[PDB]
């Protein structure tokens, strides 16, 4: 825990700082892949194992691969082009960036929770009956949503 | 089994459009929407629930409203792309689930399922339409992130993600606020309204109709489930109504002005959130949906891309009945006797006073008095001198739709004691 | 670091380079077909270590100048020589490359030694594939430092080590 | 993608530069650039003996060379009125079709290798070497043979030539039929 | 389930593999003539512009990858049914089959419209 | 508890991005970071309140993938012809 | 890992180093033996040269690889150009310890494998994605779009058939119900050779493993014979050695996994000897894939994507649905023997028309 907890949280935080700070898009994306790998490791540390592996397979393996595909097809790596900088928009937004933490920190400040439950590892063997079961209706809704997103994007590009 | 109609017809048409002609696709979409609407009518007072899917008066009424709006906006769209209809069906289902569950995560899934297809529906290729699509998409994804963090803090306050939780102190308030963020964003409440002017100006007018009716209907339906505190409600209402009407005065274009007006109208609607009457809000949103569908059908018949105020003038000489219906809609949306908008507004104000919020109600009413300036500068213009103006005076389809909308509005204005009885359990 | 500074070290690295020589194709003319025939299924340059053939120049150490080097081809080959990593050797295959051959004209470089340092010359028109094998055995003993010319001089391992490339 | 498929690259046989205009995986249109092999036969041949030019003729189409040799020979023969002996002309057509087969063998090896697998380059090419042995028996040369002459041929066929030829004409048809 | 010790052994596997790889990189880098040339650093193929002046590459790869993220989400949903099935009975089979059929209907759409594009 | 504070910090960082990033795709990446911070908070509260948040976060990832696909399609649609994805060149729609 | 024991950490590191160096020497000698097998195929014979039997030429090749001026291309990225090969090798070497070479303790006491994770197939899937990551990353960092499009082809094709890998691996889990490799192998020990039950998915796995760098998409791509591929064309000393090493490591990893999952992972009905049968099946699938290397043409990666997408993956998911029917209804297992036997006889008898 704490030995690896602090280090993993530092890796996560620095990766996020990079992905929101770095102007080299490729560098931000790979920092974010590091973010997700450390995040899946932390998931394992949280007895949630299945979700971390899907996180790595889906997000890293598939999604941000497509991010990289687009930004290599469409260069777009250095966003620092076409500025209209609006200097005052940099700090104020950044200021707002901090604020949205504090209230959340306030919502979590002075909070204690019961972190003692027999998860037995977040294996899908037990997640199935929840997914297929209490969540099965949600599952069908989500699958329909995915199909609708496919058709929306296709008709959105659809040169003819 | 309305969900049955929606899902089956949608999935079937998905493939069937390849072999079936777009005219047949239109007729089939019409039949699917009409069958879902008939099923909704026949299930009056017949709750049907499986999981998070929970059909009550809220789901029933508000999804009826969404189906009416969808039917109307489909009747008008004639583009030679079948896809431009299928997505609407999808959206319908999503908004249904938005009202038909308390489950925050399924609420998010339905919110996305309704927000996506409209984005593509706003792509008439119009340079402002595409700008609207991108702004709408980014802001909607941000609001969905906010709603997700709210559901996370909800699960922090309780072991389940279904609304109705007991609720802790600051954690429960923060989760409620984070949910309210996205919900009011989709409800055009300030300070989360900013997408609305750009989107309503840029999006194709019929899509603007469909959005401003169904999206807001389902959003308020789900809002009734929230435990919205009075203070946050006060701030949202104040900002929403102030910004809406005040910025509306300065608009010279119909669609954007109506967007700010819809901000004001949602601010008025938010009063039922004080009590969650779900009857007053049902009636209010019925009136607003009808009037909005009528007015936006007029706007669509004029020009989908953009309709300025001056072009609207003289419509009476162009079409007398259409101008009269638009004026009646402007009056009903002003909240004037003896029209149903006044009954909905009165019901909301009564729920607010029952909640004991006084200065907020006073400010809302003063701003409503402000609204009459532009509401009249548009409604009465129907009689002005005809300028050269795009005028395609529709088929009898849209004419009869407008007629029935206006008649329903005025009838429920004179006799609200007919449908208002059946917004609760449904006697 | 350049394969030097210990008697065992340079002999061993020269061993490695000598028997691991990988050819880089430079097809110009009919010398190229008999260059290919040094690989066919009667006679393969696939035993000495040259089975695989990296067409990329960033991946092969031996360059076989096979054919008449037309002058419009000079900078290309020029760059190809610089677009090879530094441990590179250049074999001059055929008459047209080594000398002007029967095509003694405005159109052909009369010796590829003009643009790139020639390591080995091998006449023939076309040189029998086995003659190319003998040229590469000569190059084998060259990069080992086991090669001598007619005057008694002990040739250096790598040509293109004596030039101020630019 | 105004791409520069350069001379000799990527392993494009017949050194040549191509400026391929292309978007994606189709091929819109290729602008060629040639001359990277210009040797200047048409000039150098004006400075070599008529006998000497038979050395220059094969080195141009180094796959099907004997057609070049025969075309030049025939032109000169017509020019000065020479007679090709029927045995000599028969041997000439033999050499012509034999170089034609060598050309087709290398052609199919290079083609099949160019896209697909590397194997089919070997087998047929083995036979090519075998064919060359035949030439090596008669002309003493792999290719670029200076054999033909205006009146006829350089010298006679060895006694050992016909058996190798009959051996190849018997074994080859089954090979070709199996590839087919 | 599995003990966490195997996962720390996995981390050690990765750490030793990474260290050995970085060592191999150092070996490759240190052993070299190290005489760069301005042309040596040139991209490729005769002077400039191996590809050089080219416009953006086709969207077909984007379509494949977007398809792939969605269908890997699909397989992520299908795996929990793959493990625990008999306890889920005909109800579980029916849910997973309807799910797969919806997403494959979307796929049939993209197919009958096709992406050679 | 460190996990939940970490989720809050990562969400704040993703907001910092969405406010800061000029390019649509970098904004989109910041949004991804926001959603995954939320999912981390969900996993923490699932460890606390009994594992439901795992299936919750799975559904979250699926929904995110759908909206990402559609948003990338739209981003391509607008800035295939157009110059840099920077939103500042999109200001025709004004009050 | 319900019942499988755990060695101390130092033994884990010892075996990790042994597996790294073993895969090293393995792909080196496999380059040798593939050259000789190709030669045996293409009449031409191999290097009875500098060996004697050839088994010392790769050391000369490695000594060539070093000293070969590891070059940092200017006008190309300083960092990622160097970085990508390390990714491609690190995330390839691992995921081979999982392949069980024997029952527990059959490593003379301690562990045949290295790690026996509960979610093994997911580990394989994840680490498979990162190879493509490194491939197309290096394709980009080279800054010569000549190789960029090749790396794009690589990623497109491998990702398509890697999607197919999921629908392929779905089917057996329903029967097994466990995601530990040794359980599935013991399953094929008792009930017998899972492919007999699940033949069709095996094909779309095999084709995937043949599409995933074995050969015949042959739009992998390699620089030769086409628009040159990614992951090469700019690296000189060790980085190209790393790319070739990782590609061949994936080659033998798939060539070992195919008998491991579907067919008889070592665990033979006869003599139950731990290592030799697994190594021999590795060699068998390796020789079949090399046969294919020599014996079949290209697929252009567009018709290849169409083929995998429209035909392979629907077949895999449909087979998953049928196996799910059988498992959820659970009545027979002989139905599966009959069904897969029919499927293979269909795919076989349909040829000689
Ligand atoms: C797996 C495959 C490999 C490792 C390699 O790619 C194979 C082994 C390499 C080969 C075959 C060599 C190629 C050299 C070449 C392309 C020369 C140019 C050329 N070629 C011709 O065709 C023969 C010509 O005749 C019309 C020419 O005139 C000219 C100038
Ligand atoms: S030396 Fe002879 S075989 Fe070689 S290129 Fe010149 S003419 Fe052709």
């Amino acid at each position: 825990m704490s030995l690896l907890e602090g280090l993993a949280l530092f890796l996560l935080l620095l990766s996020g700082v990079l992905v929101v700070t770095l102007r080299n898009a490729i560098h931000a994306a790979l920092a974010l892949i590091l973010n997700f790998l450390v995040l899946a490791g932390v998931y394992v540390a949280l007895d949630a194992r299945f979700l971390g592996f899907i996180q790595v397979i889906v997000y890293a393996g598939a999604i941000v691969v497509l991010f990289l595909f687009v930004i290599m097809l469409l260069f777009a790596a250095q966003g620092e082009i076409g500025f209209d900088p609006l200097v005052r928009s940099r700090p104020l937004a950044a200021l707002l960036a901090l604020g949205v933490a504090g209230i959340l920190a306030a919502g979590l400040w002075g909070l204690d929770l019961a972190f003692t439950q027999d998860l037995k590892g977040g294996l899908p063997q037990a997640l199935g009956p929840l997914l297929y079961g209490d969540w099965l209706f949600v599952l069908l809704a989500v699958g329909f949503l995915l199909m609708a997103a496919t058709v929306v994007a296709v008709a959105l590009v659809e040169p003819g | 089994m309305t969900l049955a109609i929606l899902a089956v017809f949608s999935v079937a048409l998905t493939l069937l459009g390849f072999v079936l002609p777009p005219q047949g696709v239109k007729r089939a979409t019409l039949l699917g929407l009409a069958l879902a609407l008939a099923s909704l009518l026949l299930t009056w007072g017949k709750p049907f629930a499986f999981g998070p899917y929970a059909v009550d008066g809220v789901s029933q009424v508000f999804t009826l409203l969404a189906l009416l709006g969808a039917l109307w906006t489909v009747g008008l769209v004639r583009s030679g792309r079948f896809e431009f209809y299928l997505l609407v069906l999808y959206a319908a289902l999503g908004m249904h689930l938005l009202a038909s569950t308390r489950h925050l995560l399924l609420m998010l899934v339905a919110l996305e399922a309704l927000s996506l297809p409209l984005y593509a529906l706003a792509t008439w290729r119009r340079g402002q339409g595409l700008e609207a699509a991108l702004k709408y998409f980014l802001l909607g994804a941000l609001a969905a992130a906010f709603f997700l963090y709210g559901a996370a803090l909800f699960y922090g306050a309780t072991g389940s993600l279904v609304l109705g939780a007991p609720g802790e102190g600051p954690l429960y308030a923060l989760a409620l606020g984070l949910l309210l963020v996205g919900l009011g964003f989709k409800a055009a409440l300030a300070p989360f309204h900013f997408w609305t002017p750009d989107v309503y100006q840029g999006s194709p007018t019929p899509v603007v109709l469909f959005m401003a009716t169904s999206v807001k209907a389902a959003a308020f339906a789900a809002l009734l489930r929230v435990a919205a505190p009075p203070e946050a409600l006060a701030l949202l209402v104040a900002l929403s109504v102030v910004v809406g009407n005040l910025a509306a005065l300065a608009q010279k274009e119909a669609k954007r002005l109506l967007a700010y007006s819809s901000i004001a109208h949602a601010g008025y609607m938010a009063l039922a959130l004080y009590t969650g009457n779900a009857q007053a809000l049902g009636f209010y949103l019925l009136t607003y949906v009808l009037a909005t569908g009528l007015a936006f059908a007029v706007l669509s018949q004029i020009s989908p891309d953009r309709v300025p105020l001056e072009a609207l003038r003289g419509l009476y000489r162009k079409d007398p009945l259409l101008g009269l219906a638009f004026l009646v809609a402007m009056l009903s949306l002003l909240g004037l006797p003896p029209l149903a908008g006044f009954w909905g507004k009165y019901l909301a104000f009564a729920e607010a006073a029952r909640a004991g919020a006084w200065g907020v109600l006073v400010l809302a009413l003063v701003t409503s008095a402000v609204s009459a300036y532009y509401y009249l500068g548009l409604g009465l213009a129907v009689f002005a001198r005809p300028e050269e103006t795009p005028f395609r005076p529709g088929p009898p389809w849209a004419r009869a739709a407008v007629v029935a909308a206006g008649v329903l509005l005025l009838a429920l204005g004179l006799l609200p004691g007919l449908v208002l009885p059946a917004l609760a359990a449904g006697g | 670091r350049e394969g030097i500074l210990f008697t065992t070290l340079e002999k061993l690295v020269a061993w490695g380079r000598s028997n691991s020589l990988w050819p880089a194709t430079f097809g110009l003319a009919c010398c190229a077909i008999e260059m290919m025939a040094s690989t066919d299924a009667r006679n393969d340059l696939a035993r000495f270590g040259s089975e695989v053939f990296r067409a990329s120049p960033r991946q092969a150490d031996v360059m076989i100048v096979a054919g008449r080097l037309s002058k419009k081809m000079a900078p290309v080959m020029r760059r190809v020589w610089e677009q090879m990593p530094d441990p590179k050797w250049v074999i001059s295959m055929g008459a047209c490359a080594s000398s002007g051959g029967m095509f003694n004209n405005y159109a052909i470089v009369q010796n590829v030694d003009s643009v790139v340092p020639v390591d080995v010359y091998v006449p023939g028109c076309p040189p029998r594939p086995e003659a190319l094998i003998y040229a590469v055995m000569q190059l084998q003993k060259k990069v080992r430092g086991q090669a001598y010319n007619e005057r008694g001089e002990r040739l250096p391992p790598v040509a293109a080590w004596k030039r101020t490339r630019g | 993608m105004t791409l520069n498929v350069g001379p000799q690259h990527p392993s494009t046989h017949g050194v040549l530069r191509l400026m391929v205009t292309l978007s994606g995986e189709e091929v819109l249109e290729v602008v060629p650039h040639i001359g990277y092999l210009h040797t200047g036969f048409e000039k150098t041949m004006e400075h070599r003996t008529y006998l000497q030019n038979i050395t220059y003729t094969p080195r141009m189409d180094y796959l099907h060379s004997f057609a070049h040799d025969l075309a030049y020979a025939l032109a000169v023969e017509k020019l000065l009125g020479a007679v090709v002996p029927p045995r000599a002309e028969t041997i000439r057509v033999i050499l012509n079709e034999l170089s034609r087969l060598a050309s087709h063998l290398v052609f199919l090896g290079t083609g099949l290798l160019d896209l697909g697998a590397l194997t089919p380059f070997f087998y047929a090419f083995r036979e090519r070497e075998t064919i060359l042995d035949l030439f090596e028996w008669v002309t003493g040369q792999r290719f670029h043979h200076n054999y033909i002459r205006i009146g006829g041929v350089k010298e006679d066929l060895p006694e050992e030539f016909v058996p190798e030829l009959k051996k190849l004409l018997e074994v080859l048809p089954h090979r070709i039929d199996e590839y087919e | 389930m599995a003990p966490i010790q195997e996962y720390v052994g996995t981390l050690i596997y990765v750490g030793v593999a990474l260290f050995i790889g970085v060592a191999a990189l150092l070996v490759g880098a240190l052993l070299g003539p190290k005489k760069p040339g301005r042309a040596k650093l040139m991209p490729y193929e005769s002077g400039n512009d191996p590809a050089g002046e080219v416009k953006r590459f086709p969207v077909h790869f984007y379509v494949v990858a977007m398809l792939f993220i969605l269908f890997d989400v699909e397989v992520a949903f299908l795996w929990p049914y793959a493990v625990s099935a008999g306890g889920l009975g005909l109800y579980g089979f029916l849910g997973v089959l309807a799910f797969t059929l919806l997403l494959f209907v979307g796929f049939l759409y993209e197919w009958w419209k096709g992406v050679m594009r | 508890m460190s996990y939940l504070l970490t989720s809050a910090l990562l969400f704040a960082l993703g907001v910092y991005g969405v406010l800061t990033r000029r390019t649509a795709i970098l904004v989109f990446l910041s949004i991804e970071l926001m959603l995954n911070a939320a999912n981390l908070s969900l996993v923490g509260f699932a460890r606390a309140y009994g594992l439901d948040g795992q299936v919750a976060a799975l559904m979250v990832i699926a929904v995110a993938a759908a909206e990402v696909a559609v948003g990338l399609g739209l981003i391509v649609a607008i800035f295939r012809h157009r110059e840099s994805t920077a939103v500042d060149d999109l200001s025709e729609l004004r009050g | 890992t319900w019942s499988y024991p755990v060695d101390p950490y130092w033994m884990v590191a010892l075996k990790a180093l042994l597996v790294v160096v073993g895969l090293l020497t393995a792909f080196a000698f496999m380059t040798l033996i593939e050259r000789r097998l190709l030669a045996r195929f293409q009449v031409r014979m191999g290097p009875n040269r500098v060996g004697p039997f050839g088994l010392l030429q790769p050391l000369a090749d490695a000594i060539k690889s070093i000293f070969k001026e590891d070059i940092v291309v200017a006008q190309a990225d300083r960092f990622l150009f160097v970085l990508a090969p390390l990714i491609s090798v690190v995330f390839a070497l691992l995921a081979f310890g999982l392949i069980p070479f024997g029952p527990p303790g059959s490593f003379f006491g301690y562990q045949p494998w290295v790690i026996n994770l509960d979610l093994g197939i997911l580990y394989l899937f994840a680490v498979s994605e990162l190879a493509v990551y490194g491939i197309f990353l290096s394709g980009w960092a080279s800054g010569s779009k000549y190789s960029l499009l090749g790396s794009l082809r690589s990623s497109a094709s491998l990702i398509s058939y890697e999607l197919g890998l999921g629908l392929a691996l779905l089917a057996p889990v329903l029967l097994v119900g466990s995601l530990n490799l040794n359980d599935i192998v013991n399953w094929q020990k008792e009930h017998g050779w899972l492919f007999l039950y699940a033949f069709p998915a095996f094909l779309v796995y095999l084709i995937a493993s043949m599409a995933e760098a074995a050969r015949t998409p042959f739009d992998l791509p390699e620089a030769e014979q086409e628009l040159v591929g990614g992951y090469h064309t700019e690296y000189s000393s060790i980085k190209w050695a790393l790319f070739q090493m990782a590609e061949y490591i994936h080659f033998i990893t798939a060539s070992a996994l195919i008998p491991t999952l579907f067919l008889g992972g070592w665990t033979m009905p006869v003599l139950e000897v731990p290592y030799l049968w697994m190594f021999l099946k590795i060699a068998f699938f390796l020789f079949f894939f090399i046969w294919i290397r020599a014996t079949w043409f290209r697929l252009r990666y567009d018709q290849l994507l169409r083929f995998g997408w429209g035909f392979l993956f629907p077949l895999a998911l449909l087979w998953f649905l049928v196996t799910a029917l059988v498992v959820a209804l659970d009545l027979p297992r002989t139905y599966l023997l009959y069904l897969s036997a029919l499927s293979f006889l269909v795919l076989l008898g349909a040829v000689l028309y």
